[PDB]
């Protein structure tokens, strides 16, 4: 029942575009009047918030797409393709670098630091912007604008199978793995660190830090975990009929729904919560 | 005691004059150099140097 | 015997105070139009100081001037242009004052070491060199000033003031007389007085040749943190901790005028008159700076640009524009 | 206008040197020592004309003190200078409750170095700024404190004339005069003969002030 997709999608496509232009816009103001100098930290906050401010920028056309389909020429869905997987993905290696510089600064408090800075200056470029774009060739090769029936429609479009799985394993690879082990293993190696703590400021940040945790697998495992299904049943090792296809399909469009949610998200996680934050968004404002 | 007593008594035989006269004075001042001061009448940008 | 003496000379004193009271400033400036309200524009924002900025002095061309940090660094800056020109880096880190020869060749400096340092800047090498070292003074060093390239006068927490010869190093003259520490001075246009503000609430006035106190104006409640003379050099303005600022005159020998505001509660860290000495500017430690009417004890301007509590404050000897320091680690100018 | 270019050059250069200067003070540490009417200022300084600088390095850390004990003039008007220092090193004397003052004899030595201690902590400057507490002298108390009794300067303490328990109350009294329990810390440790605890005690208060400044900079709480 095209209902459900009709009513239910672009509604949350529109809530999570304005809450989180709205979070990305004051961030990105509150950075940039700040006359003081630049932070280790607000560097990450800067390159985060651009990136989610290219996904948000970039879900008015999927908005559009849930309730008319395509009609908007093939170049431009070639853009759209190219500036979401670039976010996508700057996104989540910008996370892990964020968790990799605060184990630096916490576990090595005193010797650690022009490791950070030449990390920041140097690696946060290289390794956050160029596999980035490097994997945006296959939306430049296959995302094309097709006509099927009465309706037009642009997705990748591959030659067989294969390029499909081992595509859609690249994905999962990039997206989950490799940040999700950065992100766990730094944030568990600084919460054993700080359970035993007595002082107050050291209970806090652990009460902040098991939630960041969370935020991450909650908005991304159920999701890939949609897709990791999806890839055994497209290589012949899951048999059952048409209905386990179908409720396949409904749980990977509701949860990446839901997983569209970090990019409003995380202005209120690595930005609102700090202190130091508030107190320099409240000098911005007079 | 005797340094304090001797600096009053020299700091009290001096001559002072009445405070309409002072006031006058520093009024007839301000007026009189009231034409040269970039701060109290705004210069045109060509001769401001910032 | 000798406390009746004195009571009895307190009381002349205040008696030939009051008989020569005629008239109020504010009774008999009521006629002149009161100027506009005064809106300044920031021109420029000197940065590259990394710690709270406690002084500055604009030199004698009113281009160049010189900016002291707790980084330990002593940078003079070009107004013009925003170029640094120099950047001293000083042997003590805690510093509380600087000051710029009139001639331009020199620099001095000083602080919690109890020492004041003169720097060569005018070199044939064109490194800045330590000229000399001045010493003696058995507390903090809160203001120095240059009478000319060979003489320099320096106010201490040691509640004394001093006039020294740079060529020898030697104490030449001692000004005593002062009960708590001594905050601020300010030399007069023609270089034969100045005036010392103390934290005693009461500010006097001394003489560089005769080496003896002449006068001592009364009425603040709390210490006095900055002093300016009149530019004609027959009145000064003082400001104190207890967030008012008042105006005396050395012939009248009383005060004249009183500057005060309700919504206003913290202290004033310096002041500054104009060319024409019509405005009063003062520095606040409510990161506000506040243009006054030294006619007419009206407010006449806010200068609002700064994120921490003002500490510095001057004015170019042409008028043309007037820089305010900051515990922000900025200065800027306005125009 | 070559000399406008050279002007350029000549700022930009003196700019880098700037801040490199800056980066390179950024890592040090600076601690500011208080002290009572015996300065606080004899086993410190030799286990390392106002203030008084003095520079050393443990375990590849540069460690520098400042010591006001010359400075007699107004507290108040040079006390936001150091405003922003790492920890402040407070010492107290242990074998000092039983003396009175040379100027005045109606008060007691420990009661002045209470009201100092009290003075300091509780400042609008030094809210973040956390104290290291030396208790010097203790084997001199322990000796002392068996023929005089703690109660010339405790009239209300309640317990047996031994010396970890009057060590212990004298160290609960003195952190109970901390308000600020939850932005600034006390640590308290027993000044020792061997100098090698000391400055390896300093460097774990340091640490750990490191640590918890470095949990507000990066965000977590
Ligand atoms: C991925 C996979 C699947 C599973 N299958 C198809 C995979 C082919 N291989 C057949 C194997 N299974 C066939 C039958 C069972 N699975 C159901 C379909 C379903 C959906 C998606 C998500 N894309 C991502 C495209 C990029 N745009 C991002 C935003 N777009 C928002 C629009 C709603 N989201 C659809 C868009
Ligand atoms: C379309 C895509 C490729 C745009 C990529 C733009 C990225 C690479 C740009 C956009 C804005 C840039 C930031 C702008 C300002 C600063 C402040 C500086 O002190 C450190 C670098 C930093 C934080 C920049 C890093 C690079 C940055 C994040």
């Amino acid at each position: 029942n095209a209902n459900f997709n009709k009513i239910f999608l672009p509604t949350i496509y529109s809530i999570i575009f304005l809450t989180g232009i709205v979070g990305n816009g004051l961030v990105i103001l509150v950075m940039g009047y700040q006359k003081k100098l630049r932070s280790m930290t607000d560097k990450y906050r800067l390159h985060l918030s651009v990136a989610d401010l290219l996904f948000v920028i970039t879900l008015p056309f999927w908005a559009v797409d849930a309730v008319a389909n395509w009609y908007f020429g093939n170049f431009l869905c070639k853009a759209v393709h190219v500036i979401y997987t670039v976010s996508l993905y700057s996104s989540v290696l910008i996370l892990a670098f964020i968790s990799l510089d605060r184990y630096l600064a916490i576990v090595h408090a005193t010797n650690s630091q022009r490791p950070r800075k030449l990390l920041a200056e140097k690696v946060v470029y290289v390794g956050v912007w160029i596999p980035a774009l490097l994997l945006t060739i296959p939306d430049f090769i296959f995302a094309n604008v097709s006509e099927a029936d009465d309706r037009y429609i642009c997705d990748r479009f591959y030659p067989n199978d294969l390029w499909v799985v081992v595509f859609q394993f690249q994905h999962i690879m990039v997206g989950l793995i490799l940040p999700g082990i950065v992100i766990l293993s730094c944030y568990c190696i600084i919460i054993s660190k700080l359970s035993h703590s007595k002082g107050h400021q050291k209970r806090k940040a652990l009460k902040t830090t098991v939630i960041l945790i969370l935020a991450f697998f909650a908005c991304w495992l159920p999701y890939y975990i949609g897709i990791s299904i999806d890839s055994f049943i497209l290589l012949e090792i899951i048999k059952q009929g048409c209905e386990f296809e179908n409720t396949v399909h409904k749980w990977i469009s509701i949860t990446e729904a839901l997983a569209f949610f970090h990019c409003c998200l995380n202005p209120i996680l690595y930005a609102f919560l700090g202190a130091k934050f508030k107190t320099s968004a409240q000098h911005a404002l007079t | 005691a005797r340094k304090l007593v001797e600096q009053l008594k020299m700091e009290a035989n001096i001559d002072r004059i009445k405070v309409s006269k002072a006031a006058a004075d520093l009024m007839a001042y301000c007026e009189a150099h009231a034409k040269e001061d970039p701060l109290l009448t705004p210069v045109p940008a060509s001769e401001n140097p910032f | 015997q000798l406390r009746q003496e004195a009571e009895q000379l307190k009381n002349q004193i205040r008696d030939a105070r009051k008989a020569c009271a005629d008239a109020t400033l504010s009774q008999i400036t009521n006629n002149i139009d009161p100027v506009g309200r005064i809106q300044m524009r920031t021109r420029r924002t000197l940065r590259g100081h990394l710690a709270k900025i406690y002084a500055m002095h604009w030199g004698t061309d009113s281009r160049l001037l010189v900016s002291a940090s707790q980084d330990g660094k002593l940078i003079i800056w070009d107004s013009y242009t925003t170029n640094k020109v120099h950047a001293i880096p000083l042997r003590s880190s805690w510093v509380m004052t600087c000051a710029y020869a009139p001639s331009g060749n020199y620099v001095a400096c000083g602080g919690l070491d109890n020492i004041c340092s003169i720097y060569n800047l005018k070199t044939r090498e064109g490194n800045v060199r330590v000229s000399r070292e001045l010493a003696g003074h058995t507390g903090y060093l809160s203001c120095c000033r240059f009478l000319d390239d060979n003489q320099i006068v320096t106010s201490s927490g040691d509640t004394t003031c001093a006039l020294w010869d740079i060529e020898t190093g030697q104490q030449t003259t001692t000004f005593t007389g002062h009960t708590g520490d001594v905050m601020s001075l300010s030399l007069a246009p023609d270089t034969r007085l100045f005036v010392s503000g103390a934290c005693d609430a009461s500010a006097k006035l001394w003489d560089v040749r005769e080496g003896m106190c002449r006068q001592t104006f009364t009425g603040h409640e709390s210490d006095i943190n900055a002093i300016c003379f009149f530019p004609n050099g027959n009145a000064f303005a003082t400001g104190s901790d207890d967030a008012t600022c008042r105006l005396f005159d050395l012939r009248a020998d009383q005060e004249l005028m009183t500057y005060s505001h309700d919504n206003i509660i913290c202290g004033i860290t310096s002041v500054s008159f104009s060319k024409s000495g019509r405005l009063l500017l003062a520095g606040y430690d409510d990161f506000n700076c506040n243009v006054w009417d030294a006619l007419k004890a009206d407010r006449a301007g806010v200068l609002a640009g700064h994120d921490n509590r003002v500490s510095c404050l001057g004015v170019t000897d042409d008028g043309m524009a007037v820089a305010t320091g900051s515990w922000d680690s900025f200065l800027k100018i306005w125009n | 206008s070559a000399e406008d270019k050279a002007a350029v050059e000549r700022s930009k250069m003196i700019d880098r040197n700037l801040r490199e200067d800056g980066e390179k003070a950024a890592r040090e540490v600076k601690l500011l020592l208080l002290g009572a009417g015996e300065s606080g200022k004899c086993t410190i300084v030799k286990q390392m004309t106002g203030i008084v600088e003095t520079h050393f390095t443990f375990k590849d850390l540069h460690f520098k003190m400042f010591d006001v004990t010359a400075q007699r003039s107004e507290r108040k008007k040079w006390i936001h200078c150091f405003e922003g220092v790492t920890a402040i090193i407070f010492c107290v004397a242990l074998s000092d409750y039983d003396l009175v003052l040379a100027e005045d004899e109606e008060m007691n030595r420990m009661h002045a170095s209470m009201k100092l201690f009290d003075s300091i902590c509780n400042n609008k400057w030094f809210t973040d700024t956390s104290i290291i507490l030396f208790l010097n002298k203790k084997d001199l108390f322990e000796e002392k404190i068996k023929k005089s009794p703690l109660t010339i300067c405790y009239p209300e303490y309640a317990g047996s004339n031994t010396y970890e328990e009057a060590a212990a109350y004298i160290q609960c009294q003195f952190e109970d005069l901390n308000k600020r329990k939850d932005t600034k810390e006390i640590y308290t440790h027993f000044t020792c003969s061997t100098d090698t605890k000391n400055v390896q005690f300093v460097f774990d208060a340091v640490t750990d002030v490191i640590i918890k400044n470095n949990l507000k900079d990066c965000g977590l709480f």
